[PDB]
RNA sequence: GAUUACCCCUUCUACCUUUUGCAUAAUGGUUUAACCAGAAAAAAUCUAACAAAGAGAACUUUAGCUAGAUACCCCGAAACCAG
RNA sequence: GCCUAACGAGCCUGGUGAUAGCUGGUUGUCCGAGAAAGAAUUUUAGUUCAACCUUAAAAAUACCCCAAAAACCCUAAAUUCCAAUGUAUUUUUAAGAGAUAGUCUAAAAAGGUACAGCUUUUUAGAAACGGAUACAACCUUGACUAGAGAGUAAAAUCUUAAUACUACCAUAGUAGGCCUAAAAGCAGCCAUCAAUUGAGAAAGCGUUAAAGCUCAACAAAUUCACCAACAUAAUCCCAAAAACUAAU
RNA sequence: UCGGAGUACAAAAAACCCUCCGAGUGAUUUUAAUCUAGACAAACCAGUCAAAAUAACCAUAACAUCACUUAUUGAUCCAAAAUUUUGAUCAACGGAACAAGUUACCCUAGGGAUAACAGCGCAAUCCUGUUCUAGAGUUCCUAUCGACAAUAGGGUUUACGACCUCGAUGUUGGAUCAGGACACCCAAAUGGUGCAACCGCUAUUAAAGGUUCGUUUGUUCAACGAUUAAAGUCCUACGUGAUCUGAG
């Protein structure tokens, strides 16, 4: 848990909210073209604009 | 009204006496 | 009988000492809100559940941001026991055209203008 | 062996329940974020006469908009192929 | 009573919060309880409640 | 729910009817097969024909008339009358 | 009473699919919205209207709502009305059925025993698959499907169970006056002076009345000392247990 | 049925077999017309106000008044009168044109929506202990008692409520068998006394065992005879009728 202790150093409550292991694309191709975006990050980048 | 500052503006009755009416049982003088 | 409760205006009347405890300007009041729910509007009567739904507030735990004129403020001091504010801080400043697709509203209550650049 | 008489929660004799300092601290800990509550509330950018009005051209043009789409309600077109794409039931290979 | 209630060491009391209405508190609490201040339940008079 | 493993473990107050509220110690059912209970088109809405007129007579008409489609249960008394 | 195993009036058939505001039953899947009672009634076991609600349609304003404003003897919580603002709701027209047998909690009252899980009204809330061990009504909660991910909300053992007060020491006027059968500090009335460095015409006990014991004042000497005690039920008590390894 | 005040404290509305007043018409003359904007009220039926305009009369005249002035009243149909108009304690007062008793000889459809028996809620009534001393006790508050009052608990009595059962929870007393509580009748230990002993009164502790046989009454209860260490109080669906009895 510890939600208190990450609110302090300014990461999000939860750690799902708008950290580093959320935003990053979770797989790429081996050849090291990206990968099509996730729904969910571009549905999260249509509430924040 | 009661919430009013304009309240009881209309007050009269303790500007003239009570004028207790002559009852016909009561009627009587009192001094 | 059971009614709405009327706050009265000494309430609202900030010591000396509640500018430094939570940070607030002495000066200039802050210009926006950052209003986010907490409680139920269940078990707490009609009026109070228009109010939660006219301010946008439908889902818990989601940022909302309104002004801080007294036409807003008026309502939420209806239901300030129901939701948390928090000012609204803008270290970069306002978002220009060009960086609307980047900001994040951090915890702490600022927003980032440019989020994970390159 | 001992009973509370009737339902243990209704009525002029209870359960004797007490408050714990779990439940204590709950308490606080709300009266503490609400005691913030009234603080940023307690001094607007703008007074009362500042804000006449300064955003009515919005109001007033959501509402139009409201009407605007909530006049539009009518039976849609009608066309040919819905009509002519019934007898595609019995396309054969000849 | 009133050094009791001076130099109370306690950020909340009874009467803080009843007035302004924290919590919601005023669905449960009676309308006379915003002029009694906690101190009287009924006709019971505790005296020893700031 | 699971589990290498049927139990052992953990989590769950039968089902309808009737009620403010039924695991209730309120009602009904041993179980199986067969049989057993929503029906009407005056005004209306939807679709179409023709339109100041419509209908294969008889009528309705200040956008109306003609046609189609959309509708309203089963079991049970003590009794009453005549032969 | 008896008249073919049921006679407050036989049996059979027909009228007969008698009629029941009363009881029971009402058969595939999935999806959308969704109501607790104001008024009349041989009426309160039911119906017909109003409110609310559903389906379709038209239109513009609906909620929140500041100042001003609403009674005269005293009078609380607060309502009505209304611009801004926040927000999308509301009205009208055309079709409609259900419901009209209510339970508790908080608040203002009434009847009662300032009794009821009691009863009659008004305002508000609820009817979790979580929490209060069990739990319709209390608290946390915007009820979708799949995952062997994560953060949080209400919330789990409640306080005190309390009170020792122990040295030393007593002699004058004087049975003060009055009172009474007798009233010697000590039924009552009245006064309350006075010897001794020290001791009240008496604080308590006692005597028929006296006598006598004790307490105030001598000296001696110096921990602290207001107050806080309250019986029992019937099948068998009822998680087990624990005063400190770091808790917003 | 209709009106006024409180319950209903400040716009409206708002209940009870709730607390208090009334109305079912009189007196008088100013004998109070016709026609129409807009509104209050309201389910409906009903009820209320009302400018302008016209006529009446000071020749550019409409509120009948007084009695808390608010209530002083009745729908259709139908009947009678000239056609104008009138007609009900239809008071069960939104009114069936005209109709009572009894059923333990009873029948049917239902209700635990609604009573009697039982449980449960509550403690007025009932029971048990303590706090407070005026007094009774020759003197002496508390050996034994204790008025006016205070406080806590038990759930045995009669009530109160109507919450589970009326497609059934069988109802007094005995017979048999007893389970349990302690607020103990006896048996054991002990404090106090207005306890010399004997016989007593009172309080604390203890529930393993025990608590009789007969006359009258259906009786539980009560009276009486004889006796016993004593013939306890109460709960258990006032235990126990798929074990019996049926006197009531
Ligand atoms: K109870
Ligand atoms: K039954
Ligand atoms: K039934
Ligand atoms: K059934
Ligand atoms: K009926
Ligand atoms: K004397
Ligand atoms: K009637
Ligand atoms: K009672
Ligand atoms: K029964
Ligand atoms: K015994
Ligand atoms: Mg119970
Ligand atoms: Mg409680
Ligand atoms: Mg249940
Ligand atoms: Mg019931
Ligand atoms: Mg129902
Ligand atoms: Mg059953
Ligand atoms: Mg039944
Ligand atoms: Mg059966
Ligand atoms: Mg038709
Ligand atoms: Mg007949
Ligand atoms: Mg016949
Ligand atoms: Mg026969
Ligand atoms: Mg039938
Ligand atoms: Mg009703
Ligand atoms: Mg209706
Ligand atoms: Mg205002
Ligand atoms: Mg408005
Ligand atoms: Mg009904
Ligand atoms: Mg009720
Ligand atoms: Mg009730
Ligand atoms: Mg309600
Ligand atoms: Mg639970
Ligand atoms: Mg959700
Ligand atoms: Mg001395
Ligand atoms: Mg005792
Ligand atoms: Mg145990
Ligand atoms: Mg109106
Ligand atoms: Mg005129
Ligand atoms: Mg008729
Ligand atoms: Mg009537
Ligand atoms: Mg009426
Ligand atoms: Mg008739
Ligand atoms: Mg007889
Ligand atoms: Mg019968
Ligand atoms: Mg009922
Ligand atoms: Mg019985
Ligand atoms: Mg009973
Ligand atoms: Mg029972
Ligand atoms: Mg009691
Ligand atoms: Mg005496
Ligand atoms: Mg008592
Ligand atoms: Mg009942
Ligand atoms: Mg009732
Ligand atoms: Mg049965
Ligand atoms: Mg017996
Ligand atoms: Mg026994
Ligand atoms: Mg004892
Ligand atoms: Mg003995
Ligand atoms: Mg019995
Ligand atoms: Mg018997
Ligand atoms: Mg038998
Ligand atoms: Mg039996
Ligand atoms: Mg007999």
């Amino acid at each position: 848990a510890g939600s208190q202790w990450r609110l302090q150093q300014g990461f999000a409550a939860n750690p799902s909210g708008y950290g580093p292991l959320t935003e990053l694309p979770d797989w790429s191709y081996a050849d090291g073209r990206p990968a099509p975006p996730m729904k969910g990050q571009l549905r999260r980048k249509a509430q924040r604009e | 009204y009661r919430s009013k500052p304009t309240h009881g503006i209309g007050r009269y009755k303790h500007l003239v006496k009570a004028q207790e009416p002559k009852k016909k049982k009561g009627k009587v003088e009192v001094r | 009988k059971f009614t709405r409760s009327r706050i009265p205006d000494k309430v609202f009347q900030p010591s000396p000492e509640d500018h430094e405890k939570y940070g607030g300007d002495p000066q200039y009041p802050h210009k926006l809100h950052i209003v986010t729910r907490i409680k139920s509007t269940k078990r707490r009567p009609y009026w109070e559940k228009d109010i939660i739904k006219m301010l946008g507030l439908e889902k818990a735990h989601t940022p909302q941001v309104h002004k801080n004129i007294p036409s807003v403020n008026a309502k939420l001091k209806v239901v300030k026991h129901l939701i948390r504010i928090k000012p609204l801080k803008l270290p970069q400043g306002l978002p220009t055209e060009e960086d609307m697709a980047n900001t994040c509203l951090k915890s702490n209550g600022e927003l980032v203008v440019r989020w994970l650049l390159n | 062996r001992n009973r509370i008489p009737g339902r243990q929660w209704i009525g002029k004799h209870r359960r004797p329940r007490p408050v714990s300092a779990q439940a204590k601290q709950n308490m606080i800990r709300r009266l503490e974020t609400e005691a913030e509550n009234q603080y940023w509330l307690s001094r607007p950018f703008l007074t009362a006469e500042q804000e006449r009005g300064h955003a009515a051209v919005r109001r007033a043009a959501a509402f139009q908009a409201l009407k605007a789409a909530q006049a539009a309600r009518f039976p849609a077109h009608r066309r040919l192929e819905e009509q002519l794409g019934h007898l595609l039931v019995t396309r054969k290979w000849s | 009573q009133e050094e009791r209630e001076r130099n109370n060491q306690n950020p909340w009391t009874f009467e803080r919060i009843a007035t302004a209405n924290m919590l919601g508190i005023r669905k449960v609490l009676s309308p006379y309880d915003l002029t009694h201040k906690g101190r009287y339940w009924g006709k019971f008079y505790t005296p020893e409640r700031v």
